[PDB]
């Protein structure tokens, strides 16, 4: 009869045969993740194309329905979702172009493999040979070597593919009635309809500059830190009055902190809370490591994993002769069935993993009665803050003394609180001004702020205004820095880390008050807690049914993102850097002083 | 996938009860006639339930049998068995026979 009542069949037809067809090719990935053969790709690109040719269908027939003839939200969110043409909108030969673009991307960045010139019979992939260098050494021409190596070879490869891919994305996003490819990524936050709680793409970059701006202290007394620490490493490279050597960061690009924490720990006399070797003396499988995880979220409140949890997920690693990806994922294949595929060790990290993934689940159980295209969190950082925030909660010392995994007369001093609290802060905070940077040179670049003969004299200016790091020789324009990063190269967003980093510890803040916590906000543990739990429940259930603004006031009671939380958990490592920078200088100075 | 187990996803009026409905007819969502295509706003009645071995416990498959009783005016004749307590003879007890 009516626009929406038909608009309601349609999605109802629309939901039952998708969740069936996700579910064949999801199955189709899963079968391809855990034995890696080709008939398993072959019906992986079969199930693919299925699903595509289905959602364009789809997306084909929902356009036919006028939005401004519906007034129930839920089917005017699931109308707005399915209406967008994607890649439709542009013509056959350019989408064709960008799709190609796209996939010889992927086969560069997976298959590209560089070693030292002079020495060719043998090379190291874009992982495992180079990682270990960049994570492990401490030799300064080795690691120059490497990160001009493979940033000349990636970005001299990527840079005409890059540039084609700036228009070919603008294209198709100004033919979707977005301002630029970085509208089309802002829109993702965007609410419209609802009173009070709208939120505009506009809002978004002066909120993540409002709140890097209270971020920058912190990183500035951090930088200064891991700056004094580096000159007491390498001795006439690093300048006090200077930014970092790029190649010395302990990671290919500056992405994590992570790997520094052995140079610039506080206290090194101090014992760590390394717990491997308990497990190794109580002999702890994976099996255990997972029921342990499923006891951590029966005792907050949460449901408990299915039997088809336990029967179908691959939480081993298969053999020598069964080939599988080894990068921990978990699998909301659809029709209530949940699955976590990760090659678990008997190791902290895998076991913070688990809990990270476990809560993937837990969020994928969570909207299981909505219906399929409002199935997903409510916006991109929300689904990795609940993993976080497990992973917030399992790495603590109450936590591993609860489960037995620590000693019950391990002492609990301040000098082990500030060098975890500084381990997390490596980690954590490290990643946020060069998020932020990243995506605001990818913005300037969509937007046409920046002219292609000026993208690096630009970046690197803007990685000495913000990540406070030099390069180490000069680069002109026949090089492409950026995309030698996974998620530029594969067409990723990347404010998702930024919003996930300050949703962790608003997420974290808001359960330690609901959990009557009475300490710091790092000592504080979730478990045992079911109005906790509750609390996290009440916002889980809901997905993408509800605005991530009125979710974030049923969790926190604010309407936005908040960087407070996270200041207030680094409050006493904050107190302690200052208190040690009193003879050293904060903040940097944009010339060429370490080396140029 | 099982595709043999079908349900009636549309029509245009609930049903009465104990009534099976097995019309194959093309739904009519809108005012557009659908002529028996599954065209635009036209939709086809059946829809499968894809019964895989993998599938949470809210979608297996479960085998339903309703047993329905009444009473009319008619000689009841599906009487549920009666026990036969052991005979015992030439002692003073209450016998019961067939009523
Ligand atoms: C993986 O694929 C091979 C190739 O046919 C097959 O023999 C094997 O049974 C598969 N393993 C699993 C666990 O499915
Ligand atoms: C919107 O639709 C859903 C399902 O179609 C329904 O449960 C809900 O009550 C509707 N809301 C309004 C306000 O009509
Ligand atoms: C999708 O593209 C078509 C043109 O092919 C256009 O008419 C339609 O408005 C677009 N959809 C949206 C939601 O803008
Ligand atoms: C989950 O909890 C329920 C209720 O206690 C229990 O019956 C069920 O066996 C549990 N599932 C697993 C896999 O342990
Ligand atoms: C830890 O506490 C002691 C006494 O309470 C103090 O002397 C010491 O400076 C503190 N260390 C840190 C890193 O806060
Ligand atoms: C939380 O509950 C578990 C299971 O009842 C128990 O073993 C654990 O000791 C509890 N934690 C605390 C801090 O009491």
């Amino acid at each position: 009869s009516t626009i929406e009542e038909q608009a309601k069949t349609f999605l109802d037809k629309f939901n039952h045969e998708a969740e069936d067809l996700f579910y064949q090719s999801s199955l189709a990935s899963w079968n391809y993740n855990t034995n890696i053969t080709e008939e398993n790709v072959q019906n992986m690109n079969n199930a693919g194309d299925k699903w595509s040719a289905f959602l364009k269908e789809q997306s084909t027939l929902a356009q036919m329905y006028p939005l401004q003839e519906i007034q129930n939200l839920t089917v005017k969110l699931q109308l707005q979702a399915l209406q967008q043409n994607g890649s439709s909108v542009l013509s056959e030969d350019k989408s064709k172009r960008l799709n190609t673009i796209l996939n010889t991307m992927s086969t560069i960045y997976s298959t590209g493999k560089v070693c030292n010139p002079d020495n060719p019979q043998e090379c190291l992939l874009l992982e495992p040979g180079l990682n270990e260098i960049m994570a492990n050494s401490l030799d300064y021409n080795e690691r120059l070597w490497a990160w001009e190596s493979w940033r000349s070879e990636v970005g001299k490869q990527l840079r005409p593919l890059y540039e084609e891919y700036v228009v070919l994305k603008n294209e198709m996003a100004r033919a979707n009635h977005y301002e630029d490819y970085g509208d089309y990524w802002r829109g993702d936050y965007e609410v419209n309809g609802v009173d009070g709680y709208d939120y505009s793409r506009g809002q978004l970059i002066e909120d993540v500059e409002h709140t890097f701006e209270e971020i920058k202290p912190l990183y500035e007394h951090l930088h200064a830190y891991v700056r004094a620490k580096l000159m007491n490493a390498y001795p006439s490279y690093i300048s006090p009055i200077g930014c970092l050597p790029a190649h010395l960061l302990g990671d290919m690009w500056g992405r994590f902190w992570t790997n520094l924490y052995s140079l610039t720990v506080p206290f090194g006399q101090k014992p760590n809370i390394d717990v491997t070797d308990a497990m190794v003396d109580q002999a702890w499988d994976a099996q255990r490591i997972f029921k342990e995880a499923e006891k951590f979220f029966v005792s907050v409140g949460l449901p408990n994993m299915t039997q088809g949890f336990w029967e179908n997920s691959m939480l081993t690693d298969p053999g020598n002769v069964q080939k599988a990806v080894c990068h921990p994922t978990a699998w909301d294949l659809g029709k209530g069935d949940f699955r976590i595929l990760m090659c678990t060790k008997v190791t902290m990290d895998d076991f913070l993993t688990a809990h990270h993934e476990m809560g993937h689940i837990q969020y994928d159980m969570a909207y299981a009665a909505q219906p399929f295209l409002l199935r997903n969190g409510a916006n991109e950082g929300f689904h990795e803050a609940v993993g976080e925030i497990m992973s917030l909660s399992a790495a603590t010392p109450k936590h591993l003394k609860s489960i037995g995994l620590l000693s019950p007369d391990f002492q609990e001093d301040n000098e082990t609180e500030i060098n975890f609290l500084l381990k997390q802060a490596l980690t954590i905070v490290g990643t946020l001004p060069f998020t932020y940077m990243l995506e605001k040179w990818r913005w300037m670049v969509f937007k046409g702020e920046i002219p292609k003969d000026q993208w690096m004299k630009k970046w690197w200016e803007m990685k000495r205004e913000i990540v406070g790091v030099v390069e180490p020789v000069p680069h002109d324009e026949t090089y492409c820095d950026p995309a030698s990063l996974f998620h530029v190269s594969n067409d990723y967003s990347f404010i998702r880390y930024y919003t996930r980093t300050l949703y962790q510890f608003q997420f974290q803040e808001a359960l330690c008050q609901a959990a009557k916590h009475e300490g710091p906000l790092h000592k504080c543990d979730i478990s045992n807690s079911t109005e906790a739990g509750q609390k996290l429940f009440n916002m889980l259930r809901l997905g993408k049914s509800e605005p991530w603004t009125l979710a974030l006031e049923n969790v926190v009671g604010a309407k936005n993102m908040n960087v407070r939380p996270l200041l207030n958990y680094f409050e006493p490592l904050f107190t302690w850097l200052k208190d040690q920078n009193k003879n050293s200088f904060v903040g940097w100075s944009t010339d060429w002083s370490p080396y140029a | 996938g099982n595709y043999n187990y079908l349900y009636r996803l549309f029509r245009k009026s609930n049903l009465k009860p104990f009534e099976r409905d097995i019309s194959t007819e093309i739904y009519q969502a809108g005012s557009t006639p659908c002529n028996g295509v599954k065209g635009f706003n036209c939709y086809f009645p059946l829809q499968s339930y894809g019964f895989q071995p993998t599938y949470g416990v809210g979608y297996q498959p479960y085998r339903v049998v309703v047993l329905s009783f009444e009473l009319l005016h008619a000689p009841a004749t599906v009487c549920g068995p009666k026990k036969s307590t052991n005979l015992v003879k030439n002692k003073c007890v209450n016998f019961n026979f067939n009523g």
